[PDB]
């Protein structure tokens, strides 16, 4: 049906000292069952765009809604419930914590909800599992590969069961045999429960998704 | 003139933010809460010095001889024996008498004592502990006693009445002595530092012949040391007046408290309030070592240009004197500021919590003086510029080991 | 138990570092910076205790409190029993003589006192004899002991005939005034290890030469080797007077418990100082670990949580360093006369004594942990308004 | 004549945390009056090749020598000796002092070698007005263009009068005005006296040189 509606958000703040217009009124509409796979450019403000999507910053010029809860009645700390709870984010800037472990950073999002500590590493495990591995569950990210440490980031943001993961390119920083196989992670949440996830893309690689690629370059349609 | 020999030192560290102005900041006011502390700590202990050889020491004495159940008849030849002898000021009686008050169900030693109005203006300061502007009734012949302000609150002995006390006084026999009314008229009260305010009273000379009942003589006479600061010689001397047997009584046996810890804190200060200043130092390494890793290209430029080992070495130990010394600077600048309107801010913060406490009951004075010397501040300095130069030797010598090769030059 | 482990965060970040990196080193300078502090600051702590170690066990254990005197001269033994001799805090009593006498031999001159005893009895105070018996009193013989110290500087040994001299205690003959010399001879000499000059002779109760045979007065001993105030005035009987005590000894028992209060509460300026150096180490890591707060930023973490992790973090970099203190403080416990070379000055007698308290331990480590609480609160505001927008993605 | 013999230079150490011969034997030699074109790729070997002939490290192969003195018989701080009477060394990315003045940073081999404060700031002064910046003298380098603090540091080395200037190809962020005509100023440099130069090359801008115009794959000379 309905899970995000983008209202005119025009990010107007000084970008380098400066006002630039790379992100100018940008409002799309994505469903629950159903997502929407934006195809941009290295430029048009693709990681910008879904930093204000998730409540880590403020436009100032519009306002969205999430299911009924719009980001004007949201208080910081009423942010974090939301992104945690029902927020995946998936990014590519080496984003993984090389002081833990891989067990303990895909359990990292349910540690911070405090739950039972048996539902956190069980939750963990058939999470690690999924992307085949479970085997290097207690093995330190900074010792694995390039194509190893960032299936963990993917199962990361799958912990919590979200309903909008805000992936931003997943695909590109790992090989194409890995390429195909996390495109049926992300269809089965479909199938189970229907996870929608809006994803970014620049190099074309998301074009055999679905149908709904909108191009949107420097927020225009 | 001035003396410019390297420019490379104050032209070295000029940041305009970053992580590098972050460290200077914690490394300022953290080496000047020391010096602050060494400032207006020590200016309270100075203080404390020059409230007592001005103010008590002033109208205490110093020696008195006595004599077991005997007047002393010959003051006529120890009267001519001091008169040449170095160290005195005048020559004044001294009587004693013992005390037993019971009135109003309190019990303390009322000791009274004579002194010569005559010679009263070299020996303390009399009038100017006054609180009439009129002093001249201090007199003889008039019969007027004065009392202190530590008797005048409790038993009822207030300026207006005619006080007369039982005091016991000698008697061949040792039993309850007679109870004689003492009919002098009070007219003006003195004034101590809450100290001697309950055992101080003057009687006249021709009035305390009659009291004693012993004879027309005086069985004690005291002298007075203006040598001050220490009595270890002038107190040998001044034991030949009496007979081959000696009565030591000084004022360092009684008064034994102070005048021994002031002394005795400001020697610990010398060597443990020394102690945070090497703490400090280790502020000087960590702000030094970030200077080497944003300025490794400027090494670089000129290890290239033939530059002397010793000259590398030489710019960072000047680096960290001048960041100790501003540091150190503003230590002295907010302790002047404290230390010399001290009992304002000891007033504004006590007056806050409710309940004021420092009173005066075991304690000698419920609020602090503060004297600031120019002999404290130039020993904070000196040891703020050696022990910094101890500290800067290791951060001189990590950046002179760096090979321009391995950075990309 | 299965605690519930929340600093984990903060365990982590301080444990799995690099060596090449410029973070560790700075951490490096703080770490040795307490432990200069706590570690000097404890030297002074146990040197302080220690005279109170070496006071009141061998130099202050064996000085009397109180003494029994008259008015009108000696004391008749035979009209004031043991049965009416019933105080307060007493619980033996004793016979002595008194007397200031001086020493008139053919080698030096000495200034001493004598203390009468019998051989029935013994001293509670001074236990230290050299082979020297209570029993071997005899007045028969006119026997005296004498110190060992005092008899180093005259050079006598024990088995000589040594004259004594009284001026005031002598016959108070009828006709004339003549001065008392008695031929005391030592055949035994003790030592007390007294840090006082102590010239203490020791005779016997029947001794009918000194004055008028009846004694001078009685032992009165009290189990309160630190104040007598208590038990000053109280119920006394006829013909007896108060005489001095503890005031006038070594150090006069102020010298350290001002020195202690000086020390330890208002010389709190040490760690205070010290705590600047975990600003300046949890400082750098806002930097160096920019990209570890923007993932602790955008997976739903509320502003309070991240408030109690640089504040474990910094209190975690004070717990190390202020344990290498008392590790070191430690180490000098074992060290009496090896920790000091010769280098010219060496202050003999009883300057550097060692004293580790176990109670001395908690209340330096609650001053060094308490003041690192509160300090890391400008690197820990500084870390929460980092958005991860300008920083890092 | 010969100012440096250069025989089996082999700079072996970690290059990457591996051992690889890519400066291996570097044999040549510079002459009084003659220079050297190397022409490479861009950072291949040059960048190490000239940190060596200067003195700043010991390739622990062989030795180079300067004018009969080598470096085996050079201390610590005897090497220091070198670099700033009779040497030079000018690099790509700006390499000056940013906390100084445009006046200052040209007389600075001028303020360690301890020589008369008269002559330092008259030296600085001609020096600037050769490359046209008297102008800007009281300046910062941080407020300046791509193409104007790019001209101070060519005029930086050749201050005290060297007989090599090591110039680490200095074509880069100036412009292509004053890309030629920057190479008449340190030909008139060999024209007066005996100043040589070395400089490297990459996108082929020596070519127009006097006559040693060798390429140099991987230490070994070709054609």
């Amino acid at each position: 049906k309905i899970l995000l509606q983008c209202d005119n958000l025009c990010k107007r703040y000084q970008e380098g000292s400066v006002q630039t217009d790379v992100l100018h009124n940008v409002s799309f509409s994505v469903g629950e069952g159903e997502m929407m796979a934006i195809v941009g450019s290295s430029g048009s403000g693709k990681s910008t765009l879904l930093h204000l999507l998730g409540g880590l910053d403020t436009p100032t010029s519009g306002d969205v809604i999430f299911n009924g809860q719009p980001m004007s009645k949201l208080s910081s700390a009423a942010k974090a419930e939301l992104r945690n709870q029902k927020l995946g984010f998936i990014y590519q800037f080496h984003h993984l914590l090389p002081d833990f472990t891989a067990l303990e950073n895909v359990a990292m999002p349910l540690l911070i909800g405090k739950k039972k500590p048996a539902e956190i590493n069980s939750r963990a495990l058939e999470m690690l599992k999924a992307v085949g591995l479970d085997h290097r569950a207690n093995h330190r990210p900074s010792e694995l590969s390039g194509g190893e440490r960032q299936r963990v980031a993917i199962a990361r943001a799958l912990v919590n069961n979200p309903r909008l993961v805000l992936a931003d390119e997943p695909t590109g920083n790992l090989d194409a045999r890995n390429a195909d196989s996390i495109f049926q992670l992300l269809g089965e949440l479909n199938r189970l429960q229907g996870t929608a996830f809006l994803v970014v893309t620049h190099d074309l690689q998301l074009a055999k998704r679905m149908s709904r690629q909108l191009e949107m370059r420097d927020g225009r349609l | 003139p001035l003396s410019l020999l390297i420019g490379l030192r104050f032209s070295r560290g000029r940041r305009r933010g970053g992580m590098v102005s972050l460290i200077s900041v914690i490394s300022t006011i953290g080496i000047a809460l020391g010096v602050a502390v060494l400032i207006v700590g020590l200016s309270a202990m100075n203080g404390f010095e020059r409230e007592l050889n001005n103010r008590i020491l002033a109208v205490v004495p110093h020696g008195e001889i006595e004599a077991v159940d005997q007047p002393w008849t010959n003051w006529q030849e120890a009267l001519d024996h001091v008169q040449k002898v170095p160290g005195i000021a005048a020559a004044a009686p001294y009587i004693n008498f013992t005390g037993l008050v019971e009135s109003g169900a309190n019990l303390r030693a009322i000791q009274v004592k004579g002194v010569n109005p005559q010679q009263e203006q070299r020996l303390s300061a009399l009038p100017s502990f006054v609180q009439g502007d009129a002093w001249r009734n201090f007199k003889a012949g008039e019969q007027q006693i004065i009392i202190g302000k530590g008797v005048a609150d409790a038993l009822k002995v207030k300026q207006g009445d005619w006080v007369s006390i039982m005091i016991p006084n000698s008697n061949p026999e040792h039993k309850l002595m007679q109870p004689k009314r003492v009919r002098l008229h009070v007219a003006g009260i003195l004034q101590l530092s809450g100290q001697l305010d309950h055992s101080f009273a003057m009687i006249p000379l021709a009035d305390a012949q009659q009291y004693l009942d012993m004879g027309s003589s005086v069985s004690g006479i005291a002298l007075k040391m203006t040598d001050v600061f220490n009595a270890n010689k002038l107190v040998r001397d001044a034991g030949e007046v009496t007979n081959s047997y000696v009565y030591i009584k000084s004022w360092i046996g009684t008064y034994g408290y102070m005048y021994r810890d002031i002394q005795m804190i400001r020697a610990i200060m010398y060597l443990a309030m020394v102690l945070v200043i090497g703490v400090a130092c280790f502020n000087i390494v960590s702000t030094l070592v970030m200077a080497v890793k944003d300025k490794s290209g400027d090494i670089a430029v000129l290890r290239t240009l033939g530059a002397k080992d010793g000259l590398i070495r030489a710019i960072f130990v000047w680096y960290g004197l001048l960041a100790g010394l501003f540091g150190s600077l503003c230590g002295v600048i907010i302790g002047v500021v404290v230390s010399l309107q001290l009992t304002p801010i000891i007033e504004w913060i006590e007056k806050l919590i409710g309940h004021q406490f420092l009173s005066s009951d075991i304690y000698f004075i419920d609020f602090l003086p503060s004297e600031l010397h120019w002999l404290d501040v130039f020993y904070v300095l000196v040891t703020a510029l050696l022990l910094s130069l101890l500290a800067s030797w290791y951060p001189a010598r990590r950046a002179s080991n760096i090979d321009p090769a391995r950075v990309l030059s | 138990m299965y605690q519930p482990v929340a600093l984990f965060i903060g365990l982590r970040y301080m444990r799995g570092r690099a060596a090449d990196r410029f973070g560790r080193f700075v951490s490096w300078l703080s770490t040795i910076g307490i432990t200069l502090g706590v570690m000097a600051l404890v030297t002074v702590l146990s040197v302080m205790n220690g005279f109170e170690r070496e006071l009141q066990n061998n130099i202050l254990g064996l000085m009397p409190q109180a003494i029994l005197s008259s008015e009108h001269g000696s004391l008749n033994p035979q009209q004031l029993p043991e049965t009416a001799v019933k105080l307060d805090g007493v619980n033996r009593v004793a016979p002595i003589t008194t007397g200031d006498v001086v020493l008139q031999s053919a080698r030096s001159v000495a200034v001493g006192v004598m203390l009468g005893i019998d051989p029935a009895q013994k001293d509670p105070l001074t236990p230290y004899l050299v082979n020297v018996k209570q029993t071997d009193l005899e007045p028969g013989k006119y026997n005296v002991i004498l110190g060992e110290q005092l008899a180093s500087q005259l050079g006598v040994n024990r088995g000589d005939q040594i004259r004594v001299m009284v001026p005031s205690a002598s016959q108070f003959t009828p006709m004339g005034r003549i001065p008392s010399q008695r031929l005391f001879n030592v055949i035994g000499t003790f030592a007390a290890n007294s840090e006082v000059d102590g010239y203490e002779m020791l005779v016997n109760i029947e001794d009918a030469s000194r004055l008028m045979g009846n004694i001078t007065g009685w032992r009165l001993w009290l189990d309160e080797p630190l104040k007598v105030d208590s038990l000053s005035q109280q119920k006394l009987p006829e013909g007896s007077k108060w005489q001095d005590w503890r005031d006038r000894k070594g150090e006069l028992f102020q010298a350290v418990r001002m020195e202690k209060n000086m020390m330890g509460l208002l010389l709190s300026l040490i760690v205070a100082v010290a705590a600047f150096n975990i600003i300046t180490s949890l400082g750098l890591m806002v930097m160096e670990k920019q990209g570890e707060v923007a993932i602790l930023q955008t997976q739903g973490l509320t502003p309070r949580q991240i408030m109690m992790v640089f504040m474990v973090q910094g209190a975690s970099a004070g717990i190390i360093g202020a344990i290498l203190g008392a590790a070191l403080g430690a180490l000098l416990a074992s060290q009496l006369n090896n920790l000091m070379p010769i280098i010219g000055v060496l202050l003999d007698g009883a300057a550097l004594p060692v004293a580790i308290e176990p109670l001395q331990v908690i209340v330096i480590a609650l001053v060094a942990m308490a003041i690192a609480l509160l300090s890391t609160l400008y690197p820990s505001w500084r870390a929460a308004a980092t958005q991860p927008a300008e920083a890092l993605r």
